[PDB]
């Protein structure tokens, strides 16, 4: 029976070995997709939505970059695209992507002996990769895609500061 | 999605969709149990049954807001 | 409570507590009330000397306090609390601070704390520090520190009595 | 704890658990020991809001200005009751903070309550032991440390006058708030409830 | 172990009938009655909401029975003699047709189970496991039905029509 | 290096590490040689940056010609912070130009502070060892070898003090810097900074 679900049994692909397991998988995507690609994928969306999520912070606070436009999270992308110096942001993106994702991605899906999914052996400070690090990292990176998500849909639908209620610290705390 | 009776519908539609499906003789309908058909089929029998189930919601949805109906 | 110090012949040779605090007391709790007399003793020393010292004629500070707005020693009348009126807020925030950085330092930086053994108004930074007192005997020590205690009392009954003559006229004699 | 493995019965009951509709001997102990720290939990917020309203119908406040923009006599010009909305909305915003750090630790101790705890003992020393977080050794209950002169006999009659008091307490601050609302309720209360 | 099944199994958080063992024949026809008038309850909402009597309520009265709304309003609405018609229909309906105690409170029938109050003349299901999943639904339905007439209750209190703001 | 064998530990923490934060016991080893170089190289640029901030709101200037039609007078007159901004382009792109040499030549030394080498220790003649280059002896610390009438635990006291007079500067840049942005916000700084 799985921890997560108490009236399921969980896949044997997830097991116990892979850090974040919590036996969460009801419908049973691990049979269908190697679980390294899976992992490769949870990161790779885990770690855009950290960025993402410090950035809107950031920006919406009014941390701005000289020369930029000095707009929201919310029209920034659209200022940014008009303003043309939003490709140089896609560049790097492109060689990283090109020449770090497609071969890892090969070698996840036929290379036996080869790294996990998310792993690119980036430790430059040497701070460690623990279980406990991993552990933190997907559980920061789940909650920051949960988190990304509320916030476009909530700022796109209240057009509000930083909270992005309608109320503002009220809805949060309703006593006040 | 908008309306709620655009939501009903194509609820209503994938639930039957998944209901009267058969897949090499397993069916819902054709009284195979539902732990039987997760156990030999997956989340493949999700995932046709509910494919299916927006064509044919798209069909009767286009079709009622082309009649008036809805 | 004995074991303390601060008692002496004027109350006796007993602890003078009448509403029985230290009864209510643990050692680290008499360790705290000894720590909160002994702060209060010294600053209201400090406070009442400096009072003292301005309103009877001392000589003030030379020199502008400050360039900038001309607020200048003389310019801050030989008053209490009008002195401070007068003090420019920022030179207020100075001082608060640097009491705070003091405070601060005396309870994260001495590391056998007041409440958890230790020892009760040690602050090895701020005291002697060209080294007046190094050479003495542990209980002449212990007399001074009695005498400390015994002395900060009348200072701080002083500096009370002179916040009320301030506010309240006619609370003091010898005004 | 139990039905009767728990304190406050007492003499005004006849030294008798106060229960007619039973449920304390209807539910099961762990049911007992969520319903205690309930209690205490209640009677200790009401002996705290009791005192607090007695204070603000005195008009009592201290002195200065609770912030630059408003007074702390300004905030407490309506009476007891209109005076929660008055205050800095940052204020009662960092009030709710920390008691949120507060409830949270509390229920973050490991020996909980419910899961073989002490019902009603709160640890004392909140906020320690938490990674990646620092906070003084303020003891949360008793930072004076009153408690080293007290036996353990001594200690079990304050508890039961804690409950007491703070079954007192939390009738008496519903009481205030009923003669606040409606006026003619409760006797005995002036008009600045 | 009959109610016992489902996303979670036997369900006593507070441990009501682990404490009192010997009451689980009365919780059991409590909870059978309180889902029985729910289901009743959570019908008559539905089929008010779209279908009314044609007729006079009370000649004496000016009330017919589409005047009424579908809530409080509707009970209210009501004569005192119809009141009372309905109140002794109900009273003789639960204390001579179908009276879950044998005799007095907590003396449910040990022979018969907690709910059989029906007669002779009755549907009945003649195979175990047959008769256990209709009894199972039955109870569920009834929680269900007593959940949502609850919300019915205060939505139709607050608002007026049991149906919430959408 | 490892948290317990540096030179960090002070009488101002009560002879302790200070680490409120769990970081030096969840970094692993390397990570805190990687620390204790930037503490080092921060502490040290902030103590030559809060002398030099002084000096330019006190207005002690050379006597001469930065350029030929600009005076020090001129660039400082504009107060210590604007004076970046007034020196040309030309001269901070030297300045730049020597910090970079300086930087890379010290990243390039073989043991390497964070692969057995001690942290904060930048390496004397940085610009010797390298093909293609060639650069007179003076040693980039105590070029006057000042350090050669020191003895080994003289120069272990020498490096506690560097440590705790940098994170003291460290502070009193962030103070000014803050106190030109900010106003009022660090009192104790005139219309001069
Ligand atoms: C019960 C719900 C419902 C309703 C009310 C409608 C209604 C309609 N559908 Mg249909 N449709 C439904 C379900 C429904 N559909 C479903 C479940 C599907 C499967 C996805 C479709 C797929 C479908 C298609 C693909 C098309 C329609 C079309 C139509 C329209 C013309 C039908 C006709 O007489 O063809 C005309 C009669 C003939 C005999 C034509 C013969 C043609 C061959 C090639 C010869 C009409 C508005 C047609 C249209 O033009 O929609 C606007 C159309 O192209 N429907
Ligand atoms: C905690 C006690 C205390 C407090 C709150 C103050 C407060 C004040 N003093 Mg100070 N003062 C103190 C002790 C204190 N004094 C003592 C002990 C002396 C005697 C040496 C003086 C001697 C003194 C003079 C001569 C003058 C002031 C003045 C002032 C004002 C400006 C601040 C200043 O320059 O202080 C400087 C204080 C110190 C350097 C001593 C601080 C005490 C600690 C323990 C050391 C302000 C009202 C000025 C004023 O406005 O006068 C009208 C002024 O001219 N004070
Ligand atoms: C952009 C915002 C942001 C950032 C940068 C981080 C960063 C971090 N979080 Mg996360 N976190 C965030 C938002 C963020 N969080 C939010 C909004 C929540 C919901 C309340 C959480 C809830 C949360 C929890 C519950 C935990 C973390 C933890 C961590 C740390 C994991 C790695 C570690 O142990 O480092 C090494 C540790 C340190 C450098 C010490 C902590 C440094 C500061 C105080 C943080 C890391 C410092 C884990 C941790 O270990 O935190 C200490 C952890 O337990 N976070
Ligand atoms: C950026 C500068 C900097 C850096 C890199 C370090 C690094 C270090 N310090 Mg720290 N330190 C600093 C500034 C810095 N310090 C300052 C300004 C002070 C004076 C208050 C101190 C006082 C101090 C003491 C007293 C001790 C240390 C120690 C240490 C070491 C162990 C703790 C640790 O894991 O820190 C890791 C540090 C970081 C990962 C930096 C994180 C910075 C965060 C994200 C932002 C902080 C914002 C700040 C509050 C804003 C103020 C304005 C480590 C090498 C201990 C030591 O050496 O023990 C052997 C030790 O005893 N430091
Ligand atoms: C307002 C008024 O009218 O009030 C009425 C009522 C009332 C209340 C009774 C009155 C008052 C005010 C009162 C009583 C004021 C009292 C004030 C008082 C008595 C103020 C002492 C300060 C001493 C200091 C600062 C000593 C420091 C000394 C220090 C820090 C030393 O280093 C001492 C030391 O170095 C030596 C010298 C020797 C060395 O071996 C080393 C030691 C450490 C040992 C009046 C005025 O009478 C009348
Ligand atoms: C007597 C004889 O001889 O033979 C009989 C014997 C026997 C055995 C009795 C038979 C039977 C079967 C019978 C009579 C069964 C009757 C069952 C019945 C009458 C069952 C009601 C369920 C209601 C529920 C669950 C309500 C949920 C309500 C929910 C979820 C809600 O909250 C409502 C709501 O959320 C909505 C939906 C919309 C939202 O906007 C919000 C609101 C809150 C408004 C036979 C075999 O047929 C014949
Ligand atoms: C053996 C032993 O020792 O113990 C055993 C035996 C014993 C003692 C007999 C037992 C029992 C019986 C007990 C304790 C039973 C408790 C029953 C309970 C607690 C029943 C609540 C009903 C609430 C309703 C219907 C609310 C409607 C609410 C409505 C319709 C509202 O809308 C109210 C409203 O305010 C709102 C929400 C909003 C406002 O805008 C509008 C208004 C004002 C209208 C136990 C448990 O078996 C234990
Ligand atoms: C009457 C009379 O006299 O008429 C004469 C006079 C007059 C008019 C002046 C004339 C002229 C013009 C002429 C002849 C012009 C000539 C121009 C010429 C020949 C221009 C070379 C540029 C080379 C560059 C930029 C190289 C950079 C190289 C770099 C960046 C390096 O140092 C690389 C480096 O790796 C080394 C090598 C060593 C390492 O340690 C360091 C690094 C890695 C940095 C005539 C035509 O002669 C006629
Ligand atoms: C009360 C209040 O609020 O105040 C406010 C205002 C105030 C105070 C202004 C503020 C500030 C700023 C602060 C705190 C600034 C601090 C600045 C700091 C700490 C500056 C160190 C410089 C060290 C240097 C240059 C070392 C050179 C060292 C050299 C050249 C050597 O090697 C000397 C030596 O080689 C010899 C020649 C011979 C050898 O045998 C021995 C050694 C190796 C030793 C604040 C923070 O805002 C607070
Ligand atoms: C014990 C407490 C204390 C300490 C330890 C301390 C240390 C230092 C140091 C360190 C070496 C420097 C460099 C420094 C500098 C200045 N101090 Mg300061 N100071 C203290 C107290 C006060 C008070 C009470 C006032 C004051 C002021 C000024 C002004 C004028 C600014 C101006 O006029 O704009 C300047 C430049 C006055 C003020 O801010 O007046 C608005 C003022 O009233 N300070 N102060
Ligand atoms: C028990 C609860 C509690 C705690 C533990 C706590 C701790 C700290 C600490 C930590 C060491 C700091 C540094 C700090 C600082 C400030 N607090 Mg605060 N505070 C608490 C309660 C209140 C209330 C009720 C108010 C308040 C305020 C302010 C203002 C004014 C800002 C301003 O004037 O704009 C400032 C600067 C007032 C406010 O928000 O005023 C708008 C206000 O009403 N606080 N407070
Ligand atoms: C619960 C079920 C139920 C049963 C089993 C039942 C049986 C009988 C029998 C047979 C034994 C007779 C002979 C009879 C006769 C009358 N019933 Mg009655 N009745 C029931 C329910 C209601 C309700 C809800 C109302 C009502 C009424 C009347 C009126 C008045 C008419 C008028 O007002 O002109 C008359 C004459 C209304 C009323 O009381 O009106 C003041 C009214 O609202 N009944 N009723």
């Amino acid at each position: 029976k799985s921890k997560s679900i108490p009236f399921l049994e969980a896949p044997p692909a997830l097991d116990g070995t892979m850090a974040g397991d919590k036996g969460f998988d009801p419908m049973r995507l691990s049979e269908v997709v190697p679980i390294q690609w899976a992992r490769e994928a949870e990161l790779k969306h885990a770690r855009i939505c950290m960025l993402a999520v410090v950035g809107w912070v950031a920006v919406d606070l009014g941390f701005t970059v000289p020369y930029a436009p000095q707009v929201s999270s919310l029209a920034a992308h659209d200022a940014a695209v008009e303003k043309g110096a939003f490709l140089f942001l896609l560049f790097p993106i492109a060689v990283v992507e090109v020449l770090a994702g497609i071969p890892k991605c090969f070698q996840i899906m036929n290379d036996p002996n080869a790294a996990p999914g998310g792993d690119y052996k980036f430790d430059p400070l040497g701070i460690g990769a623990s279980a406990d690090m991993q552990e933190k990292e997907i559980s920061n990176g789940r909650l920051a895609m949960m988190a990304f998500s509320g916030i476009v849909t909530q700022a796109a639908l209240t057009q509000a500061p930083f909270p992005y209620t309608y109320n503002g610290m009220s809805d949060l705390v309703p006593v006040l | 999605a908008y309306s709620i009776p655009k939501a009903f519908i194509m609820m209503f539609c994938n639930v039957l969709v998944i209901s009267t499906m058969t897949i090499q003789g397993k069916g819902l309908a054709k009284g195979t149990p539902h732990d039987e058909m997760v156990e030999s089929f997956g989340i493949t029998w999700l995932l046709a049954g509910t494919a299916l189930g927006h064509i044919v919601g798209a069909g009767t949805i286009l079709g009622c807001s082309t009649a008036g109906i809805l | 409570v004995a074991d303390m110090e601060g008692v002496g012949p004027e109350t006796g040779n007993k602890v003078f507590d009448p509403l029985g605090l230290a009864k209510i007391a643990s050692p680290e709790t008499l360790a705290w009330y000894r720590a909160a007399e002994l702060k209060h003793s010294r600053v209201a020393m400090a406070a009442v000397t400096g009072w003292a010292w301005v309103s009877s004629g001392g000589p003030l500070f030379p020199g502008y306090l400050s360039i900038d707005q001309g607020i200048t020693f003389e310019s801050l009348g030989r008053d209490g609390y009008a002195a401070w009126a007068a003090v420019p807020e920022a030179g207020k925030f100075q001082i608060l601070g640097t009491i705070g950085i003091l405070e601060l330092l005396q309870e994260g930086s001495v590391k056998p704390h007041y409440m958890a053994g230790g020892t009760p108004g040690k602050v090895p930074l701020l005291w002697d520090p060209l080294g007046f007192t190094t050479k003495l005997s542990a209980d002449t020590l212990a007399t001074k520190r009695t005498s400390e205690l015994k002395n900060g009392r009348l200072a701080m009954i002083g500096v009370m009595s002179l916040v009320s003559a301030h506010f309240i006229p006619g609370s003091v004699p010898l005004l | 704890a139990f039905v009767d493995s728990i304190e406050g019965v007492g003499e005004e009951t006849g030294n008798k658990i106060w229960d007619p509709l039973g449920i304390s001997d209807a539910v099961s102990d762990e049911a007992v020991m969520w319903f205690r720290h309930s209690e205490l939990k209640h009677g200790r917020v009401a002996m705290l809001a009791t005192v607090g309203y007695m204070i603000g119908a005195a008009g009592i406040t201290f002195p200065g200005e609770i912030a630059k923009g408003v007074t702390f006599a300004s905030v407490g010009a309506s009476g007891p009751y209109a005076a929660w909305d008055a205050t800095p909305t940052a204020g009662k915003l960092q009030i709710l903070t920390i008691i949120l750090a507060l409830e949270w630790a509390a229920e973050t101790k490991k020996p909980h309550y419910m899961r073989g705890g002490v019902p009603g003992k709160i640890d004392q020393l909140p906020f320690e032991g938490i990674p990646g977080l620092w906070a003084p050794k303020i003891k949360f209950w008793d930072p004076l440390n009153f408690m080293g002169a007290l036996t353990e006999e001594q200690k079990a009659r304050k508890r039961k006058s804690e409950l007491k008091n703070g079954r007192l307490a939390m009738i008496g601050i519903i009481s205030f708030l009923t003669g606040h609302n409606i006026p003619g309720s409760v006797p005995a209360l002036d008009s600045h409830f | 172990e009959l109610g016992a099944t489902g996303p979670l199994g036997y369900w006593d958080p507070l441990g009501f009938s682990t404490k009192q063992p010997e009451r689980f024949a009365r919780y059991r026809a409590v909870e059978l009655k309180h889902g029985r008038i729910a289901m009743a309850a959570c019908t008559g909402y539905f089929v008010q909401s779209v279908l009314r009597w044609p007729g006079y309520l009370s000649t004496s009265a000016g009330v017919k029975f589409s005047d009424l709304p579908n809530g409080i309003a509707g009970f209210a609405k009501i004569p005192p003699l119809g009141l009372a018609q309905i109140f002794l229909f109900i009273g003789l309906m639960e204390a001579f047709t179908w009276p879950f105690y044998q005799g007095g409170l907590g003396k449910v029938p040990e022979g018969k189970l907690p709910g059989d109050v029906a007669g002779d003349l009755w549907v009945r299901y003649s195979d175990p496991e047959v008769k256990k999943h209709k009894l199972n639904v039955e109870i569920n339905n009834g929680r269900a039905a007593m959940m949502g007439s609850l919300g019915m209750l205060m939505h139709d209190h607050i608002l007026g029509t049991w149906i919430p703001p959408g």
